[PDB]
């Protein structure tokens, strides 16, 4: 359909253009490329110069400070003569080939094993599974099935997560919205 | 002490070692008979019978030495200890956040905090031994690793019962983490010494896994050395910390410890800031004493922690002293002090549960005062030497508050209220900057000549040269008050051409710093004579500064020669790197980076204009401009958030942009040479090109962002917010005074003359202009955001953002420094025997005066209606400000 | 330091033996003098 | 004479070598003292 998938790609368009679609610097310049594809049907490269557009309608404000929008015309090369259609339906794949889409995210403030040092992460929570999320190379570092998790706990200011004997340690996060992720633990009740 | 159990272990070593021997014992001399008969059947048959009993006997013992396993059974069952101590942190953390374990009303918090902070000191004091025992001797690594995890076990049972009764829940839960990282830290200390074994033929990659555990370990210190005696300190318990100073005074006790690598010269300048700064510590707590003494908590613990730097670095100078009666003779100093400072703590615990005790004050009265006479002698002994340059440290200190007196002066003309005192010219006071001059050469060129010499002559001409300056900058106020507030520009670059000469002046005694009686062929001593020569073009500068301002043909034209020659001296540095201690932010360097395109608008219309006088207008705001950009330039650059692959792309992109600014400076030169209009159209087409460059220095500051937004908050809702709050804090200071009786008392009264009236009503004075001051700035910013000078745009927020946080900053500065002078005049009635400490509040709370005039006429006028009650009202804070000043300097001498 | 004599005991098992297969005096008693002066270092690491 | 010379003075060294350890690790600062004059009355001796 190229209505349907035309509205799934402006949704997963706008969910990344708020950031709760996570995704990496190389994705979000493949997925900017085809914005333009979309906005402005072929690549020209005699079109596209240095200085053309802002990068606020394609990027959030995280991405616009990076300087590779010349390399996102280097996307447009990627794109030549790509149709509309096609540009919808790589952006929708890559969007499903990605396992941040359809997952809860939430960017929390973790302790480093080892170190006294705050680092900022991403939580994933599926109905059977969650994740964790690096913040610069949006790589699932950690896998864990909602069998193995014992217990949970929240607070107004940091969450924690048992797991008991099945992993040693358990895992500790600074969460202003814990008591949603607990509450949509408990919505999982479906065993 | 020998064990027999290990006896016992060792003992079929020696079975297989015996029988070695028992195998060779017959094996020579049935080859004795083979020397004598070559062919035997039988001696062949026994001859490999010899060998194979050694050969049986040979593998056998080389594979008990790799069944031997050296420390490795014993770091196992410390991976079982930790194991269990983590477990018991995640239950603790499970209860805790759930608030349902029961505490034990029997146990104590200050007992338990007593235990764990003895259990953690035990602890470091085995860790660097342990590092070095670590590489040397594998039987001791499971020998420390049974002390060491016996020590936490207990040290989780006594954090679960102090987190229990916790009250606060941020601090209930943050005593887990500290020891979950202290675990996880001796955990990766045990992965790193159990894999490296101590084995010297294994390599230096696990070596330096080994130095990073070692500072996993000592990042464990100080995050469980301070979370845990501040909240000791957050009652009266004075307990450990007391001890603390014991544990300072038995590593001296130790004596000598080695030889050190720094110099002797280097710890001496280390000890007397050191000494400077706990003396108006505890002088800062006599002030505190009867007004406010649940603030003492904290104050004397940062005396305990500052003491034992004291000791450590007290520690290797006797060692590093030619005469050991001279070494000697300061370590006995430093536990007089030690004993002193002990009575002064536990004194002031018990006044901290008792707060309406008034003997125990005066009692903290005389033991203040007794190491106050005590801390002049570890100084005098120092004195004695001739060895360290404690005049040159003398010498930094005084010029860096002629730089904050001077800092106050380029303050005044860029706010306005530098006005024309009397019939003051600058033909009157043209002479007596030079007159000083001259003899400011003679004090430079006699620091050459005192390179190598006695220190009698090296402190002579080192105090003359304080001497000098402060003769120097009174003139210089003079001459800078005689122009007027009606050309505000020429008066900046007067003050400014005396401010980069102390700025070369104190660069100059740091080469005398690493040159104390030496010689001369060092690059250093040469730099000593380049330096200097540096500043013979700048005290000739000066002379040409004098030479510019008298004429108007060459006003611009000889102010500007002065202005590229200061930059060369900071972009000399600037290529050089240099690792600052002071860490700024992006956003205050993109502040700088936009700045330069208004800046481009006055550079190019003053050549334009061909006036000289716009010129100086430039000139100043180049030079204004440049200096702290190649600082923000630096700064930023060593944050640990920023990548380090992007700062040296920042520091090639701020290098050429003043490289592009100089060629630009120096083609405005030609400018004032050509009045040709073809000159000033290249100007134009420069002016992008250090535009060019600075659009790569946004693009540099774009990567270099490690915060994750622009900006930390939206800067006009929280600068009016502070504005008010601060409105009303000037008015809470105000009645303070009042509410502050005259000391009728004799005991809090140290003074009780006529001045302390002269000091209230100049007190007073300053109180009631800065809260009709504050009200001139709450008029300000209402016109600001009113009219909408500012701006509004996100674009322009990283640019006023940093003056908005600045506005609130410079605000609340002069909050606090209208409360440190209000905690000077409670001081100054009572008696706080400190001349230089009112001298120094009344000169801070006129610097934030004219930070905040500042701060306020940045995107703003001198003339609107506000800013004339800022005027106004702000020159009653100075000519109050002045008359206290001059007041103190006859308080308490 | 096992390992060194380890090597050098090892040949001079098959070293002092085979001089005195071929009757080599001179090259068997040098052959022990090394071999003792292997034990005496053997001896003192297995005593250390 | 001269073979026998190197191998004496390079114990001196030794010695002083020891002092420095010694001295290093005194807790008595006397003879600390006395370890500083100790090696250098060797250095006196042997360079005569």
């Amino acid at each position: 359909d190229p209505v349907q998938l035309n509205l799934l790609y402006v949704q997963a368009r706008d969910d990344i253009l708020n950031g709760s679609h996570p995704v990496s610097f190389d994705k979000a310049c493949e997925f900017a490329g085809f914005q333009c594809q979309i906005q402005f049907g072929p690549h020209n490269e005699q079109k596209h110069k240095a200085g053309f557009l802002d990068l606020k309608d394609f990027l959030p404000k995280e991405y616009v400070k990076q300087k590779g929008e010349r390399k996102i015309f280097q996307a447009h090369k990627n794109c030549g003569q790509m149709s509309e259609i096609e540009a919808k339906v790589r952006y929708v794949k890559l969007a499903r080939s990605l396992k941040t889409y359809g997952v809860s995210f939430f960017l929390v403030k973790e302790k480093m094993k080892g170190k006294n040092k705050l680092v900022p992460r991403l939580l994933g929570i599926t109905k059977e599974c969650v994740m964790r999320v690096d913040e610069k190379t949006k790589e699932v570092i950690q896998e864990w099935n909602l069998t193995n998790i014992k217990r949970w706990a929240a607070s107004p200011k940091s969450f924690t997560l048992d797991f008991g004997d099945y992993q040693d340690g358990y895992y500790s996060v600074q969460t202003t919205e814990g008591e949603q992720i607990a509450q949509l633990i408990a919505g999982y009740i479906d065993i | 002490q020998i064990s027999p159990e290990g006896r016992a272990a060792m003992e079929p070593i020696v079975i297989s070692a015996k029988t070695m021997l028992e195998s060779a014992g017959g094996l020579i001399q049935t080859a004795r008979a083979l020397a004598v008969n070559p062919r035997d059947p039988p001696s062949w048959s026994v001859l490999a019978g010899h060998s194979r009993t050694v050969s049986d006997s040979i593998k056998k013992l080389i594979t008990s030495m790799r069944d031997k396993a050296p420390g490795q059974l014993e770091c196992e069952t410390a991976i079982a200890a930790l194991n269990s101590c983590l477990r018991d942190l995640d239950q603790a953390s499970l209860a805790a956040v759930s608030q349902q374990l029961a505490p034990r009303e029997g146990i104590s918090q200050e007992a338990l905090h007593t235990q764990m902070l003895t259990a953690v000191q035990e602890i470091s004091h085995l860790i660097e031994p342990l590092a070095n025992a670590a590489r040397a001797e594998a039987s001791q690594l499971g020998h420390k690793v049974s002390q060491m995890a016996q020590y936490f076990e207990p040290l989780t049972l006594a954090a679960v019962g102090a987190a229990s009764k916790t009250l606060s829940h941020p601090q209930q839960m943050a005593l887990l983490d500290q020891t979950k990282t202290l675990a996880e830290s001796a955990l990766q200390l045990l992965y790193t010494a159990k894999e490296a074994g101590g084995n010297p033929k294994q390599a230096a990659h696990t070596q330096e896994a080994l130095e990073e555990a070692v500072q996993m370990m000592t990042e464990a210190v100080e995050d469980l050395t301070t979370t845990l005696n501040e909240a000791a300190s957050a009652a009266g318990v004075v307990g450990g910390m007391v001890d603390s100073i014991t544990q300072a005074i038995n590593q001296l006790d130790e004596g000598p410890m080695g030889e050190p690598e720094g110099s002797f010269v280097d710890y001496q300048t280390t000890m007397v800031r050191t000494a400077k700064a706990i003396a108006v510590t505890v002088q800062e707590m006599v002030t505190k004493s009867n007004t406010s003494p649940e603030e003492l908590g904290p104050l004397a613990n940062q005396l305990t922690s500052d003491y034992g730097r004291l000791a450590s670095e007290a520690k290797p100078a006797a060692v590093a002293a030619e005469n050991e009666e001279i070494g000697s003779h300061i370590k006995h100093r430093v536990q007089e002090l030690g004993h002193g400072c002990a009575a002064l703590v536990t004194k002031a615990g018990a006044l901290q549960c008792s707060p309406s005790d008034a003997y125990t004050k005066k009692e903290l009265i005389e033991c203040a005062r007794r190491v106050s006479e005590k801390v002049s002698h570890v100084l005098a002994a120092l004195q004695a030497g001739n060895r360290g340059t404690q005049a040159c440290i003398t010498a930094a200190s005084a010029v860096s508050g002629i730089i904050a007196d001077l800092d106050t002066t380029i303050m005044f003309a860029t706010a306005g209220t530098l006005n024309r005192e009397g019939t003051e010219t600058f033909a009157d006071h043209r002479e007596g900057i030079l007159k000083t001059a001259k003899v400011l050469v003679e004090d430079t060129k006699v620091l050459v000549q005192n390179a190598a010499g006695s220190q009698e002559k090296l402190a002579q001409a080192a105090q003359s040269s304080v001497a000098t300056i402060t003769r120097l900058a009174d003139v210089v106020k003079l001459g800078a008050a005689s122009l007027g507030a009606e050309d505000p520009e020429t008066q900046v670059v007067l003050i400014n051409a005396v401010k980069d000469v102390a700025k070369a002046l104190g660069d100059l005694i740091s080469a005398t710093k690493a040159a104390a009686g030496k010689v001369g062929d060092d690059p250093a001593v040469w730099q000593l004579k380049n330096s200097a020569k540096v500043m013979v073009t700048n005290v000739t500068s000066l002379l040409k500064t004098v030479k510019a301002v008298e004429d108007e043909a060459t006003k611009g034209t000889r102010a500007l020669e002065a202005t590229t020659e200061h930059i060369r001296q900071e972009l000399a540095v600037f290529c050089s790197p240099e690792p600052p201690a002071k860490t700024s932010t992006p956003e205050d360097f993109i502040r700088m980076t936009k700045g330069i395109t208004m800046a481009t608008a006055k550079a190019v219309a003053a050549g334009n204009s061909c006036r000289q006088e716009d010129v100086i207008a430039t000139a100043n705001l180049s030079r204004r401009a440049i200096a702290d950009m190649l600082r923000a330039c630096k700064e930023a650059a060593y944050h640990p958030e920023v990548a380090p692959d992007v700062r040296l792309r920042a520091l090639h992109y701020g290098r050429e942009c003043a490289n592009g600014y100089l060629e630009l400076l120096d083609h405005v030169l030609l400018t004032l040479q050509k009045p040709s209009p073809e000159l000033k159209q290249q100007l134009t087409g420069h002016s992008k090109r250090v535009a060019g460059s600075v659009t790569e220095l946004i693009q540099a500051a774009e990567a270099m962002k490690g915060t994750e937004w622009v900006d930390p908050e939206d800067p006009t809702v929280i600068a009016e917010n502070e504005l008010l709050g601060a409105a009303a804090a000037i008015e809470a200071a105000a009645k303070k005074l009042e509410q502050l009786k005259p000391r009728a008392k004799p005991k809090e009264a140290d003074e009780s003359l006529n001045f302390e009236e002269q000091i209230l009503e100049a007190a007073k004075s300053i109180a009631a202009a800065t809260s009709a001051l504050v009200k001139a700035a709450s008029a300000a910013q209402r016109e600001l955001v009113a009219q909408g000078k500012v701006g509004a745009i996100p674009a322009n927020a990283l640019d006023d953002g940093q003056w908005s946080q600045g506005l609130i900053s410079a605000a609340r500065m002069v909050a606090a420094a209208t409360n440190n002078l209000c905690e000077a005049a409670n001081a100054a009635v009572q008696g706080h025997a400190s001349q230089e400490k009112l001298i120094s509040s009344a000169k801070q709370v006129a610097a934030s005066t004219a930070q905040l005039l500042v701060a306020c006429k940045v995107k703003a006028d001198q003339d609107s209606e506000a800013m004339k009650r800022l005027q106004a009202a702000g020159n009653a804070v100075k000519r109050a400000s002045d008359n206290l000043v001059k007041a103190a300097q006859k308080a308490a001498a | 330091s096992v390992m060194e004599n380890s090597k050098v005991l090892g040949e001079a098992m098959t070293g002092i033996s085979q001089n005195a297969k071929n009757g080599n005096l001179p090259e068997f008693g040098d052959a022990i003098s090394t071999a003792s002066k292997a034990l005496c270092g053997f001896t003192e690491a297995a005593a250390q | 004479v001269l073979s026998a010379a190197t191998i004496v003075a390079k114990h001196t060294s030794a010695l002083c070598n020891s002092c420095r350890l010694a001295s290093a690790r005194t807790t008595n600062p006397t003879a600390k003292r006395q370890f500083v004059q100790s090696a250098k009355e060797v250095a006196n001796s042997t360079a005569n």
